[PDB]
């Protein structure tokens, strides 16, 4: 339960409704319950983890996200997995990343 | 010159990581393009995937590879990259 | 022949003047006094530079034409990690039955 | 070099009455979606995109 | 009989009195309000999509007009298309009157479609 | 008595030839673009270059009309896409244009108007 | 209301302009006029906003986003910004 | 030098004064000295250094937790925070 109402705006989006919905309420629930933008994106990437957790082996992706006011990424993802929204001032940005540990000219 | 907070990485590639950084900074005035540079930079030399946080305030918690991760300060820019793709 | 209501009283001079309008293709909505902080010389500075065409909608979208060098680029990558996967799966099974 | 037009009028010439027509809406171009156009491209991976 | 008006001889919509002057941040409001009114939770339409594209610029177009510029030229356009994965980019620049002249424009989202409008007002002199 | 009411003071070749306007449209297209495939960094270029690739030989031409250049720049993946428009105007003086161009993988939609000063 | 040079929306024109002046009947004391107004203006769009009120000063003010206001009335001189 | 309230290192309002003090007697119109100090001051301390000087003032602002100055000097007092 959220303990005041918070404001959400999307800035920008590729994941499906009922992941990003789940990610917004994680961002509501993380904006209520802590203050530190560090622990709000620690809180953030567990949250999603929890839900939608990968198989642990390199060939499926871990999450990453970082909570911020003046930031910028330059950040890469597998298809359709960015979640960029503000929540009332604070910018949220959430992504899973893929590890290829089988890349040519890696040896 | 680089103030370093928090690293995984060996100082070659450290100092390659603050003068590629402070090249972007010296070709963009932009927050947008400098993130990117030194993205393409470290995909093209260190192999992908590489990612990149540049501001003054965000806070963060990702997961990365070790040996592949760094967090340095430029002056009033805090920079953080690790390579996780 | 019917006079507005709203018409100015001008004299004949003064409707005889030549006023010359002006057409320029910068958007209003722009702000002019841009200041972005220069890194380089640490200090706050003007952008007098600003992009006038208008910005509606874009998107990056996650596709790529099959006939493109980068779709080209990415099916190979993909396919030589899966024969990769495939050859280290077929080595712990060899050192298996070994 | 900015796009520019520059034009010259007499000062009695303003205020011309607003002769203004209500058309209706056109159809510009109607592109309805093509199945086979869309079986020519694949997901990108990874996506590149750079945010403020 | 073909009834003539002389010209006013003012030059700026300023001297008709106040809010004939194109105001952006009212048409915008007016746009986002026809979008949360017709477009939230629609699906995209390929047999329909024609027909919401012009009753939405038809619709925009006399409820901009009930602002009061009269002696603004408007402009309404609408676009709609459908959420596939595909790469866009709607830009737009003209030509025209700076102190006399504005826009405004929007967009709304969703998985099945894109809807864009747009609308510029400019003042005849 | 010189007839201007017929054009509200605008003499006939201050009127646009729409085959010209299209024209001019179309070589802005080709060379903004030309023959290269979609390109997701080239896309925002090639849409700013198409339009002042437009508006340059829109002002060029000189006559006293008000231009709006819209530029719509599609990825062919097979995506619906339905475009209308409806404007308040006068006219005897404006009128509009819109071009419609795609090769294997590029769709681009140029909508011009023009308004009498 | 005199204003010499911003850039703003309207809509906080008209809020800034009638709040201030609204506050100036009510209030007998300096410093009130400034808090008031800008504890108003918070909790209405954003949060960060800084106000400055009286006669016979002067100040460079480092740039805005949108959001800079400079009133002039009443031999009263109004400063808001974000 | 007459300060009476702030907060900042013992190091720094020095740095605030030999900054402004001789800048305040350089100039002679108040209104490019803020635009003065705030460009170096700026490239000397950190970014956000919103300055107010004159005289008769009444101000409400947003100051961080170790960023605010209040000079009182020749009858004109300054103060400056981030």
């Amino acid at each position: 339960q959220l303990q005041s109402q918070h404001f959400y705006k999307i800035i920008t989006s590729y994941m499906p409704e009922s992941f990003e919905q789940d990610a917004v309420q994680i961002a509501l629930i993380a904006v209520d319950k802590y203050r530190q933008l560090k622990d709000i994106a620690f809180y953030i990437k567990h949250e999603y983890d929890k839900k939608y957790p990968g198989s642990g082996k390199a060939t499926e992706g871990v999450y990453h996200c970082i909570v911020g006011k003046s930031f910028a990424s330059a950040v890469s993802h597998e298809t359709r997995q960015f979640i960029h929204m503000k929540v009332d001032t604070y910018h949220v940005i959430l992504w899973k990343s893929k590890d290829t540990p089988f890349t040519p000219g890696g040896e | 010159k680089a103030v370093i907070k928090n690293a995984d990485m060996s100082e070659e590639m450290q100092a390659d990581a603050v003068d590629c950084a402070t090249q972007a900074l010296e070709k963009y005035n932009i927050e947008k393009d400098i993130a990117a540079y030194i993205k393409k930079e470290f995909d093209r030399k260190h192999n992908p995937t590489w990612h990149c946080i540049v501001g003054r305030n965000f806070g963060s918690y990702v997961t990365h590879e070790t040996k592949h991760f760094i967090y340095f300060y430029l002056g009033q820019v805090a920079i953080l990259l690790f390579k996780s793709g | 022949i019917v006079k507005p209501d709203n018409q100015l009283w001008l004299s004949e001079a003064d409707l005889n003047e030549e006023v010359a309008k002006m057409l320029t293709a910068n958007n209003p909505a722009a702000p002019k006094n841009i200041v972005r902080f220069n890194m380089k010389d640490k200090v706050f500075k003007l952008e007098p530079m600003v992009e006038q065409t208008v910005v509606h909608y874009a998107t990056d979208g996650w596709l790529l034409h099959k006939s493109s060098d980068e779709a080209k680029r990415q099916m190979d990558m993909e396919k030589m990690e899966q024969e990769a996967s495939a050859r280290f799966q077929a080595d712990i099974d060899r050192a298996s039955h070994e | 070099m900015e796009i520019y037009h520059q034009y010259i009028k007499l000062r009695k010439q303003f205020g011309r009455f607003p002769k203004f027509g209500d058309e209706g809406s056109e159809m510009l171009a109607d592109i309805r979606p093509n199945e086979d156009h869309g079986k020519e491209y694949i997901p990108r991976n990874p996506v590149t995109t750079v945010t403020q | 009989k073909e009834v003539v008006y002389e010209n006013t001889f003012i030059t700026d919509p300023e001297g008709y009195g106040p809010n004939t002057k194109f105001e952006r941040h009212k048409v915008q409001a007016v746009l986002k309000q026809v979008l949360k009114e017709r477009i939230e939770k629609q699906k995209y339409d390929p047999v329909k999509g024609a027909q919401i594209s012009k009753q939405l610029a038809d619709d925009l177009r006399e409820k901009v007009k009930a602002l009061g510029y009269d002696r603004y030229k408007l402009v309404i356009q609408v676009t709609v298309g459908q959420k596939q994965g595909q790469a866009m980019r709607i830009i737009s620049r003209c030509l025209w009157d700076q102190t006399n002249d504005n826009f405004a424009s929007e967009y709304y989202e969703n998985e099945s479609m894109y809807c864009v409008c747009q609308v510029y007002g400019l003042y005849y002199e | 008595m010189e007839d201007d009411t017929a054009f509200d003071g605008l003499a006939e070749d201050d009127l646009m030839d729409d085959a010209e306007v299209d024209t001019m449209v179309r070589e802005s297209i080709v060379a903004a673009i030309g023959d290269n495939q979609f390109a997701h960094n080239k896309i925002d270029s090639w849409s700013n270059n198409i339009v002042e690739g437009c508006l340059k030989r829109l002002a060029a031409m000189n006559k006293p009309f008000k231009y709006i250049v819209t530029t719509n720049l599609t990825q062919k993946a097979g995506a619906g896409l339905h475009a209308a428009s409806c404007a308040r105007w006068n006219e005897k003086t404006d009128g509009k244009l819109t071009v419609q161009w795609e090769n294997n993988t590029m769709i681009v939609l140029v909508s011009v108007y023009w308004l009498a000063v």
